[PDB]
């Protein structure tokens, strides 16, 4: 819907917010997983 | 295909740094060739 517009990666890691890329196939995928904490302690993984 | 980054940043994305290689410099000197200057009085010639 808004080409010709980039977002800033580094603005979404810092605001916790999980993006999405072109896979290697051509489609649409999700490439990161991140969870609603501000702290770095290991907590914004979703894994654990 | 796709523009292959250097020094990723804090996410996602991967990069491969520019080649590094210092071991293998080495310096490229004759060291054998021989040649003369001189000065002289010549029929033809640029002054």
């Amino acid at each position: 819907l808004y080409p010709e517009d980039t977002p800033d990666e580094e603005a979404m890691v810092k605001g916790r917010l999980n993006k999405v890329s072109v896979g290697t196939s051509g489609q649409m995928i999700i490439d990161d997983a991140l969870t609603c904490c501000t702290q770095d302690n290991y907590l914004h993984f979703q894994h654990v | 295909q796709y523009s292959i980054q250097q020094s990723l940043g804090n996410a996602s994305g991967v990069a491969v740094s520019p080649i590094n290689a210092d071991a293998t410099l080495s310096t490229g000197v004759a060291l054998n060739s021989s040649l003369w200057a001189g000065i002289g009085v010549f029929a033809r010639g640029k002054p």
